[PDB]
């Protein structure tokens, strides 16, 4: 992750050898919403792509800091083998280097999750990771990760001539809660 | 993450740039007949002029004088002339006077640097200026009709 | 061409003050309703949107930390809100009931609605057609988190709901699933309308072939016309238009000397470029605020539609709804839910009378100086006799003391005719 | 369990978070030389402090407009929930509703309303079958050459 | 389906039959029921003619739209930190580089 000054085009990023199509007169490339993403060095003329010098798609999964202060890291839109290449562990701190590559990596549909291990038995979703997988803390002190149990698989014997009839009942009371209003907040012109 | 080091890369240009043949000619031209010199393939040192030249006004529009080192220009033109000492303040975008209306008008979308220095001993004599034009000039234009009226 | 709107074909009904028209034949048709459930969960970032990994831009945004805290919290709450919406519309029953071994339930074909057993997937044929109909800036920090419920679990939910409606009865949600044969299940679907239960047991093959023909016709209608599911494509187009509007608003300068910060940081000193970077960061913060507010409005509309779809599944799929024109144009409102990309598609099986016949009608019957009124149905009259029948079908029987009840006298009612009532 | 009434606490937390974020947005400068107007009015002349006070008042007006718009959206959502609660009280408390799974999981939908801080809480008394028994079934019965239903 | 013709007296009679009131009730005092309906129609017509506040919700909708448009044309009259509210004197008194 370096600061570069290419012909007066000051910027910050990671330069990678790329094969973008430039003209004989082009010196930098516009991409997305007018961002300099492909440039040409003036000495030994070639094409360099400016990747952003870290990964913006990093999510943090935690319980409360009054509970555990234990953390898990999710990387999206990428595999988990190229997590050291995308994150760039040559410059990040030593405590980050455990979560960049470790013993508890898990590739899923939404990237990979570091800090949690897979158990085959499924429970109710506590922390929604996304793409069908979930994480929890209840699961001697670790964050657990699993897939969602959509429900217990049941079967009914449709036997083409048989009915099942209830012979006894029960009465239960269910509670529903509905908001009605919020606080009537009035602001003033003066004193604000 | 945080940045570290510099990957400053500038073009392999070895020519030193002729400031003495554009700032120190034998006699500067008239204001109504100002010359324009295209400056090409050179290095903008701006440090050989820190001795024996006292710059009375160095005002840059669009860029800053503190950032002239960091930038490489695609092309540079230099319009050179000589005026009175009180009329230097008229060379700015969006302004009227004698020089800004009848001799030299600068455009509203200007991106450059006005650089003027007083020299009352190098140039001795008499010079000419236009003061009775019927219509004001368009920007970056020249007029040499002595008896148009 | 230019014209005036045809409000409709002008019709006329002969209100003849003593005549009724009674349907003598019926039909069953399946109607398709499409409802969106969620939109794409778009999360924007503080870094990499405004500041292209710039130190001075980040240093100035460190005076606007609470603004991006608001934006991130609001977008995360909207994403969690639509995960809750998708959970609430689909996950109502907890026990995932398996498919029956036979897809032919009393003559009604169900192979279109349920997935085939010789496949490892879960989406059915109609769901595959629906998925084929609907067709679906990261260095700016606009990331689309994936939905919490994947499409296979939603397909499992829809398969469980359709198999529960096929095997169980009205008690699919209330308590456990009580097994009921589908012929009697449809018979007591008819009995909760006004049509007498005997009707289904005379032409059950005709009803089943009508249901199969309607399923084939709606499958052909899904295959041919690519405009039936335009609401979901409108939702996806609105999200894409909002994101494209945001990345187009990123390309302006907002009164600064340039749209991009690189030439501003390169050409100007810090004391002059501070004002330009402040103007650009202010314009981009108001652009993000506009996007977040419009996303909140869109999520409110989608929440209203998702709550409507949840009410429709709680009333028309888990049971029979007696509301008029709530789930399809018809009388009984039994529906099958199918998944769709960010949406649900309901197939309502509705009952519509087709063929009509004119009769003359009196309200009461005077026998032995007493006025008898029908317990159910109206008193129709042929050219020779007087019969009583139900309102929604033509099945006449003789006037019997079991079918009528006595009330009042024979002079207190107007429009009465008189004959004998059988005992 | 202190989590059954979490929706009302979510509403109160949303209002408190909106007010706290408004008073947090009051602490910025919006491009002026300071966040507070006292040192701007004390250190600067009026002709220069006019622009700074204009920038601060523009930023605070946009913050108020954002707060009012988000309050309108929240009031729309709360209006929808209140209309749902009014329909529930008109259909399940004032009478018996025959809609399936509208007021509680069960068959009859007789409800008692209780107040709550900015909310209502309905207690539905629902009827659920419990014990089941298998039987064999035919739709019709043939007696004397006639089908009885 | 299509519109099936039904006489109005029986169609009221089966409106009561879908309530819990037995069908025989309307056939004893149909004139009383019809006169009650006519009196109620006359009373709601008189209530519409007299009180100008029964349809206040539509007037609130129209007033909200008019207030929004009036607030927009009132917000047009400010200067937003510039030297004037109108652009004509700004374009007339100032050069391009300052009035930009
Ligand atoms: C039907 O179920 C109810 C409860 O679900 C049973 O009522 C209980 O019966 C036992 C045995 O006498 C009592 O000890 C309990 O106090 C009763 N009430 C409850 C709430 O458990 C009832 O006996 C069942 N009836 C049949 C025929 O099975
Ligand atoms: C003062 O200015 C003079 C002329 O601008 C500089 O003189 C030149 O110095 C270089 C190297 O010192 C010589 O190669 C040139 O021949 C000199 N030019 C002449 C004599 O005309 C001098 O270096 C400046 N001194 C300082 C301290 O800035
Ligand atoms: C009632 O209408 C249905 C269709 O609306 C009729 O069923 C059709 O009958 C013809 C003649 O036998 C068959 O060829 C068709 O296959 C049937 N089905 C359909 C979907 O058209 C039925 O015959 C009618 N009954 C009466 C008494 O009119
Ligand atoms: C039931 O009777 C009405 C009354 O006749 C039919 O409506 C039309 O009435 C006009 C005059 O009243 C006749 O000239 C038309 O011939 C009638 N239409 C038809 C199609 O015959 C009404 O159509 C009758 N219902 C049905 C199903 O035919
Ligand atoms: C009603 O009968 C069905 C059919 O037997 C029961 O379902 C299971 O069926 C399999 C074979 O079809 C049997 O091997 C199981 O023993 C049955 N389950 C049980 C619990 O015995 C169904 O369970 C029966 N209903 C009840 C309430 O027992
Ligand atoms: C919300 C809550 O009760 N959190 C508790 C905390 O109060 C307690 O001090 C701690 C002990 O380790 O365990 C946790
Ligand atoms: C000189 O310029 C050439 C042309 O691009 C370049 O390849 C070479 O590396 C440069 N050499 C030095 C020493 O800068
Ligand atoms: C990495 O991801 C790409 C696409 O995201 C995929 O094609 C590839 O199979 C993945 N694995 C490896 C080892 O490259
Ligand atoms: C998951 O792992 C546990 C631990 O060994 C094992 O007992 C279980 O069988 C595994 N699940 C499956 C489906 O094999
Ligand atoms: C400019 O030229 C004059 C006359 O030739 C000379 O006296 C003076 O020293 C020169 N100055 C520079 C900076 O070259
Ligand atoms: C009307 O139906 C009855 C049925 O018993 C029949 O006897 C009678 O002849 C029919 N009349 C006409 C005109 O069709
Ligand atoms: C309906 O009105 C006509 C027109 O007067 C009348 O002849 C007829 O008897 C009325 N119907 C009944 C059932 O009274
Ligand atoms: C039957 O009705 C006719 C005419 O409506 C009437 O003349 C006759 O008296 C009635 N029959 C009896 C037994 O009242």
């Amino acid at each position: 992750c370096v600061n570069f000054n290419f012909n007066g085009l000051r910027g910050t990023g990671v330069l990678t050898d790329s094969d973008k199509r430039f003209q004989s007169f082009q010196q930098f490339g516009r991409d997305s919403a007018d961002f300099t993403d492909s440039v040409r060095d003036p000495q030994t003329l070639q094409i360099l792509d400016i990747s952003p010098c870290s990964f913006g798609g990093v999510s943090v999964i935690t319980p409360g800091t009054q509970t555990s202060s234990k953390v898990a890291v999710l990387y999206q839109d990428v595999n988990c083998t190229d997590v050291p290449t995308a994150l760039g562990l040559d410059q990040i701190s030593a405590a980050w280097r455990v979560y960049a590559i470790g013993n508890d990596v898990f590739q899923t549909q939404a990237g990979c999750l570091v800090g949690a291990e897979h158990t085959n038995i499924s429970y109710e979703c506590d922390i929604p990771i996304g793409a069908g997988v979930c994480a929890s803390y209840n699961s001697t002190n670790s964050i657990i990760a699993y897939a969602m149990s959509i429900g217990a698989e049941s079967s009914i014997a449709y036997s083409n001539n048989s009915i099942a009839i209830p012979t006894n009942f029960s009465i239960q009371v269910t509670t529903e809660v509905l908001p009605v209003s919020v606080s009537k907040t009035s602001v003033d012109c003066t004193m604000y | 993450i945080l940045p570290s080091t510099e990957v400053v890369r500038f073009p392999n240009i070895t020519n030193f740039c002729p400031f003495d043949k554009v700032f120190n000619a034998t006699r500067f031209p008239n204001v109504y007949a100002w010359q324009r010199t295209k400056i090409s393939d050179c290095i903008a040192d701006y440090t050989v002029l820190y001795n024996s030249t006292s710059f009375s006004t160095f005002k840059c529009y669009g860029v800053s004088p503190s950032k002239l080192i960091d930038l490489c220009f695609t092309s540079v033109y230099a319009d050179t002339f000589l005026i009175r000492f009180s009329e230097v303040r008229q060379i700015a975008p969006g302004e009227t006077g004698v020089i800004a209306d009848y001799n030299y008008k600068l455009p509203d979308d200007f991106t450059g640097c006005v650089l003027a220095w007083n020299t009352a001993q190098q140039d001795i004599g008499s010079y000419f200026y236009r003061s009775h034009r019927a219509v004001k000039l368009k920007p970056f234009e020249r007029d040499l009709s002595s008896d148009e009226n | 061409i230019a014209y005036a709107m045809s409000i409709g074909a002008e019709s006329s009904i002969a209100y003849s003050n003593n005549s009724i028209a009674i349907p003598t034949n019926f039909s069953i048709q399946v109607t398709t309703e499409v409802l969106p459930v969620s939109v794409s969960k778009t999360s924007v970032d503080c870094t990499m949107y405004i500041c292209g990994d710039s130190q001075e831009c980040n240093k100035l945004l460190l005076q606007y930390g609470s603004f991006c805290a608001q934006l991130n919290r609001a977008l995360s709450g909207v994403a969690v809100e639509q995960d809750k919406n998708t959970e609430a519309v689909f996950a109502q029953v907890k026990q995932i009931y398996k498919a029956p071994v036979i897809k032919d339930l009393g003559g009604f074909n169900f192979s279109q609605l349920l997935p085939d057993p010789t496949k490892p997937s879960q989406r059915s044929f109609i769901e595959d057609l629906l998925f084929d109909k609907v067709t679906l800036q990261k260095f700016n920090g606009l990331t689309v988190l994936p939905p919490l419920l994947t499409d296979e679990m939603i397909a499992a939910y829809t398969s469980a709901l359709v198999s529960g409606t096929a095997t169980a009865g009205w008690t699919f949600g209330i308590g456990a699933a009580l097994q009921v044969p589908f012929a009697m299940q449809m018979a007591y679907r008819f009995n909760g309308i006004g049509v007498t239960q005997n009707v289904l047991y005379e032409n059950q093959k005709l009803i089943a072939n009508q249901f199969n023909s309607a399923i084939g016709k709606i499958q052909d209608s899904l295959s041919s016309t690519a405009s039936a599911l335009g609401k979901l494509q409108d939702v996806v187009n609105q999200n894409a238009q909002a994101l494209n509007t945001l990345v187009k608003q990123l390309s302006s300068n907002f009164g600064a000397i340039s749209s991009v910060l690189n030439d501003i940081l390169s050409r100007l000193d810090k004391v002059e470029a501070e004002v330009q970077i402040d103007r650009l960061i202010t314009g981009r913060l108001q652009s993000l605020q506009t996007y977040v507010t419009q996303q909140l409005i869109r999520a409110a509309e989608i929440r209203a539609s998702a709550n409507l779809a949840a009410t429709k599944m709680s009333e028309c799929v888990l049971g029979q709804s007696k509301r008029v024109d709530f789930c399809g144009k018809g009388y009984h409102l039994m529906s099958f839910p199918q998944s769709a990309p960010h949406g649900v598609v309901f197939l309502h099986v509705t009952y519509v009378p087709a063929q009509e016949k004119n009769f003359t009608t009196a309200p009461a019957i005077c026998y032995d100086g007493k006025a008898h009124f029908p317990r159910e149905g109206v008193f129709v009259s042929n050219g020779t006799h007087w019969f009583v029948t139900q309102r929604n079908f033509y099945e006449p029987q003789i006037i019997t003391t079991d079918n009528t009840f006595v009330s009042g006298s024979c002079d207190v009612v107007i429009g009465i005719v008189n004959n004998t009532v059988y005992d």
